[PDB]
């Protein structure tokens, strides 16, 4: 699983995390970068641009109870499955998400903490940090049937 | 092949690329062989752990090539032809590989230029390293 | 494209296949969706338990599109281009999800035509639905 | 991980098993499907044709110790990554194989299952032996560093 030291760092880090924010930021590059997603958006309204995905207020709430979701997994790092059981069910379902696009999600994560913290997100904090998405996506797809 | 605005992007931060070149060719090799130990087993004879002088060499070379495929950005395939086939016919590297890379080049990015890595800068390199793995794979492995 | 052997390897296959098409398809994407199920996430209203009308219709349409594929096998990107505008653009289906259907009608075919399925005649269809899913998939990603 | 039903079935057919053959027409298979895997077995010689590969000796003895590998894991299902810890160590280390490889291996074995079997490897036990084969290239590649 994770290591002391990998456990620690990813916790650390997290802790100096803008929640209200950094979940809407990579929700925004999902879409952005990987424009087939915003089928699954249509209600949240106009994601037409990169200007206008990053300044939804959609995007930006949606973002934030994908961000919770995260902090969830990473507060029970020895039972993602479980953590995620629900809305694994949910993805499958009701939204019909293809589970290979939850490592697209995970990446985009990854990119969004390396924006923000620079130098401090060094490659051994990423390597902590990608295990983590890794298992939370996994976890979300385990549910599929 | 880009868009006009995107081919923009993707010129204008390689132009701040070129001048730490050395340092995101490694850092980028760091985190490739850190995050995704497996992807070592191509470098048999290499050593490969953080810092060594071997892995800074070649993260140089790959930020070269990048470098390549930018200055004929109209033109992938054709400016990267030798590296296609070294590997695709010689190295054989799964497919896999290359975005596992593509992801750490971002993420160097990402951190490195965080005010011109934008949604859009950063779908712009998405899809131009896509372009350049795509050239450098043996087709449809 | 493909090499003399293995265009004649796929038009002879063909031949076996094309009588039992109905049958074939219907194999094929049982085993994809029951050993694979996260593939029905892009099948919402469908019924693809075993045996429904609605799994084998499909099947026989999976199997027909191979035919048009075999019979402009010089072309395959040109006769598919229909298909792969809606699999790329209007579904937008993974690429990975074609390597899973591809495996599952090797292994359909593996178990219908014991005889005729050599190594070589496998590393042919490998090759030709590698192809085939390369037309029918978003170009890059 | 595998019901009764999936377990007993895979059990009961892998009882059926030629073990001198099956191993080294999957690695026959293997590289003659996916030519690059050629590279990791000079020292086997030819290997320029089909049938140069398939009548090889040591593809076919190679191969049978490759069945028996899996023969093993199939008696561990609850315990594949101890069972599988230094072969996977041995692959990393020694070979270098890209464990991506694994997968490869993994699907080829199927369809020489599929081959010998034919209608008695119905949809739901290959489905069995795809959870298997995805456990046993999972061990392989969990001890790579
Ligand atoms: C892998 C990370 C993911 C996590 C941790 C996550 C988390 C969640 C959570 C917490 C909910 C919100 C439920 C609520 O508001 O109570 C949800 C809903 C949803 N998710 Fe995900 N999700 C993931 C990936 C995806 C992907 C990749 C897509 C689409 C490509 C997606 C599509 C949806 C949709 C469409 C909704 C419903 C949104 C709405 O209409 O309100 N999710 N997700
Ligand atoms: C954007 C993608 C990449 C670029 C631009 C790139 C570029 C290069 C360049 C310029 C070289 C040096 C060739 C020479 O010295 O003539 C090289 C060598 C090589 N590359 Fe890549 N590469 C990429 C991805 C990969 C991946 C994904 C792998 C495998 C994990 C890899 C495996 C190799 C190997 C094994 C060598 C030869 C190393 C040696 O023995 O010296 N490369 N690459
Ligand atoms: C060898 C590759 C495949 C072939 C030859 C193929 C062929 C077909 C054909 C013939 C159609 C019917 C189109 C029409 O009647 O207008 C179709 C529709 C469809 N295919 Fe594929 N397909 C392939 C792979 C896949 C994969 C891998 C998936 C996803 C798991 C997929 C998802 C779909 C869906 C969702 C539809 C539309 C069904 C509907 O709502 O009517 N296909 N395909
Ligand atoms: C995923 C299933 C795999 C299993 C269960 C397997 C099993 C084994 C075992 C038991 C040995 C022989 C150990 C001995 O002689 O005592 C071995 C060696 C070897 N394997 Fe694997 N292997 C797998 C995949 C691969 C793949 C896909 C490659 C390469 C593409 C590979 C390459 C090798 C090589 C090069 C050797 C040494 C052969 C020699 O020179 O004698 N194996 N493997």
């Amino acid at each position: 699983h994770l290591t002391p030291v990998e456990k620690s760092a990813v916790t650390a880090l997290w802790g100096k995390v803008n929640v209200d924010e950094v979940g809407g930021e990579a929700l925004g590059r999902l879409l952005v970068v990987y424009p087939w997603t915003q089928r699954f958006f249509e209600s949240f309204g106009d994601l037409s641009t990169p200007d206008a995905v990053m300044g939804n207020p959609k995007v930006k709430a949606h973002g934030k109870k994908v961000l919770g979701a995260f902090s969830d997994g990473l507060a029970h790092l020895d039972n993602l499955k479980g953590t995620f059981a629900t809305l694994s069910e949910l993805h499958c379902d009701k939204l019909h998400v293809d589970p290979e696009n939850f490592r697209l999600l995970g990446n985009v994560l990854v990119c969004v903490l390396a924006h923000h913290f620079g130098k401090e997100f060094t490659p051994p904090v990423q390597a902590a940090y990608q295990k983590v998405v890794a298992g939370v996506a996994n976890a979300l797809a385990h549910k599929y049937h | 092949s880009l868009t006009k605005t995107e081919r923009t992007i993707i010129v204008s931060m390689w132009a701040k690329i070129s001048t730490q070149a050395d340092t995101i060719g490694t850092e980028t090799l760091e985190r490739l062989f850190l995050s995704h130990p497996q992807t070592k087993t191509y470098f048999p004879h290499f050593d490969l752990h953080p810092g060594s002088a071997q892995l800074r060499a070649h993260g140089s070379k790959v930020v070269a090539a990048v470098g390549d495929a930018v200055k004929s950005i109209d033109d992938i395939g054709g400016a990267l032809s030798k590296l296609s086939e070294l590997h695709a016919y010689i190295l054989r590297v799964d497919p896999v590989n290359f975005k596992l890379l593509s992801h750490c080049l971002l993420v160097t990015l990402a951190a490195r230029f965080p005010a011109d890595f934008t949604a859009e800068a950063h779908a712009a390199w998405d899809k131009f390293l896509s372009v350049v793995s795509s050239v450098l794979t043996e087709k449809y492995r």
